């Protein structure tokens, strides 16, 4: 049963360059290979059928080549919306099989995060809990550190972090950091501070609010 | 004329067998690992290949029911060729014997 | 129009059984196949099986453990995948796709997120995230909302019922003590808010709830 090997598993490219995804089959399959794009949280979308045949409504910069056992998807002039997983699939022999995928990552210019801190909501406090939310937005590269201080002193407990995949809108990354407390624990402190340390600057970017 | 009636029928039955043949092959062969006779366009080419006996061997059924289909296609092609040839002989023989006054 | 319709979510208990559906529309031919494909979070696509609905014949990936059974209703043109005796290895997004008997999947459904767990369905609490009174600004303002304590995944979060899509990130959920929480972020021009309205719509399919939450200044 036909094995499709995709190399490499991650492809890092610069905006505007021509990129090429590989797909090697375990035996000769003519040109019976099709390509799919799957963006973050989206479903797959057919890009190229039968090694090189274009699909209607797919940008003219996607093309395909190959025959037998060696197949290539190319993108001319890569751009942000191209950030995605790419799969090949064969229909030469039963059963149909998929490759394991190649992720496209774009190397953009360095960008500092935009930091925003948000006080607990009236409605959440009512419910008897309080979440302080910090957003670190549109930064490059992905490596970033967040620090929480309550009233000048570092906090580590109750802090949950989430990081987005690379953005298909601008090739950046974002992270959110959520400190969750009871209303009681929240009521007996004054200032909450979120600190972001990133490659783009010596000094951390800092955002705080007073409960009063 | 019986012979043209027969030759006409067989040629319509042949086209029908080639089309149903393509459909049935794919249905019979999907499910069987290594089967290549598994999409309709190539399966229809396969059917023509088979009915004519042209023997490329680029595609063939690997299953019992694919192979049964293959045989019905062969026999339909073979039968319709024999009926066309026999009709052409009947035509020529009756025309030669009128070309002799007989 | 949307060619293949699937439910957003299905929660299933370990050992239990679920029947997924895939309603079709658009051009239909008696030669069409419906395929099912499984994706575990962070992983690749995996072919499960296929059915020719206008003949009832189904074929399965014999290289994996057989959890699926495929059926079709030709009058409502729905494809069904009966998944049975599920463990947590069976938690994944299951897509259906349409093939015109020519080898490629032209159209796909949006997928059904199947979660296998004993834990219980919980709609989310949506709380606004407007800036504090002290926060200064430039040409742009960041707003958000906090989707908390839901089960299972997924939630879909829109801004102004889809019209506002530039400058939005929804962060992945974090699971703690059998409940999911996430935030969604939106950025708009400073001048435009609160002049022009900003609202997050939060659909959670597993509980059948879609709640709206407007973002007003504190
Ligand atoms: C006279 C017969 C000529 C054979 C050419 C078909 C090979 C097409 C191909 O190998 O070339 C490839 C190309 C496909 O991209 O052929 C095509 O697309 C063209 C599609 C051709 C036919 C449509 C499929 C026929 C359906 C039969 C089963 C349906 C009822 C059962
Ligand atoms: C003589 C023709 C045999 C019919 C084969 C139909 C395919 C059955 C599928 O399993
Ligand atoms: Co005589």
């Amino acid at each position: 049963d036909i094995l499709l090997t995709q190399s490499p598993a991650i492809l890092s490219v610069s905006p505007g360059e021509r990129v090429s995804f590989s797909c090697r089959a375990s035996q000769s399959i003519g040109t019976d290979i099709h390509w799919y794009q799957q963006r973050t949280n989206g479903s797959p979308r057919l890009l190229i059928k039968y090694a090189s045949e274009s699909i209607s409504g797919i940008p003219s910069r996607f093309s395909g080549s190959g025959s037998g056992t060696d197949f290539t998807l190319s993108i001319n002039s890569v751009e942000s919306e191209d950030i995605a997983n790419y799969y090949c699939q064969q229909s030469n022999r039963w059963p149909f099989t998929f490759g394991s995928g190649t992720k496209l990552e774009i190397k953009r210019a360095d960008a500092a995060p935009t930091v925003s801190i948000f006080p607990p909501s009236s409605e959440q406090l009512t419910s008897g809990g309080a979440s302080v939310v910090c957003f670190l937005n549109n930064f490059y590269p992905k490596d970033i550190n967040v620090k929480w201080k309550i009233d000048g002193s570092e906090r580590q407990n109750g802090v949950l972090n989430s990081w987005t995949d690379q953005d298909s809108k601008d090739s950046t990354y974002s992270m959110s950091s959520t400190l969750t407390l009871t209303k009681d624990e929240y009521e007996r402190h004054n200032s909450y501070t979120c600190e972001a340390t990133h490659k783009t600057s010596t000094s951390p970017i800092v955002k705080s609010f007073n409960r009063n | 004329a019986l012979h043209w009636r027969a030759a006409g029928a067989a040629t319509v039955l042949l086209v029908i067998v080639l089309l149903a043949g393509s459909y049935l092959a794919v249905l019979a062969e999907r499910g069987a690992p290594g089967a290549q006779l598994i999409t309709y366009p190539r399966a229809l080419w396969w059917s023509v290949e088979t009915a004519t006996t042209v023997g490329y061997g680029d595609l063939y059924p690997v299953t019992l029911w694919g192979r049964c289909v293959a045989v019905v296609v062969m026999v339909a092609g073979i039968t319709s060729f024999g009926l066309v040839t026999a009709a052409l002989a009947t035509w020529f023989v009756g025309r030669e014997q009128e070309r002799r006054g007989h | 129009q949307v060619q293949l319709q699937q439910p957003g979510a299905e929660l299933v208990k370990p050992g239990a059984s679920v029947k997924l559906s895939c309603k079709a529309s658009g051009y239909t031919f008696t030669s069409d196949w419906i395929h099912w494909v499984k994706q575990r979070p962070g992983h690749g696509l995996e072919w499960i099986g296929e059915i020719i609905p206008s003949y009832g014949r189904a074929n399965y990936n014999e290289k994996i453990q057989k959890k699926a059974t495929l059926t079709a209703d030709k009058s409502s043109s729905t494809a069904f995948m009966q998944l049975s005796s599920l463990t947590s290895e069976d938690s994944a997004v299951y897509y259906c796709a349409r093939e015109r008997g020519d080898g490629y999947f032209a159209v796909w459904g949006a997928g059904t997120t199947v979660t296998v767990s004993s834990a219980k369905t919980t709609p989310p609490s949506v709380y606004p995230l407007a800036p504090g009174s002290a926060a200064q600004t430039n040409s742009m303002v960041t707003l958000g909302c906090l989707v908390k304590g839901y089960f299972p995944e997924p939630v879909t979060v829109t801004w102004n019922s889809g019209s506002l899509s530039s400058g939005v990130h929804t962060f992945p959920a974090v699971l703690q003590s059998d409940l999911y929480t996430l935030s969604s972020s939106v950025t708009v021009p400073s001048s435009s808010w609160p002049s022009e309205t900003v609202t997050c719509n939060v659909a959670h399919p597993a509980s059948s709830t879609k709640v709206d939450k407007k973002i007003v200044p504190r």
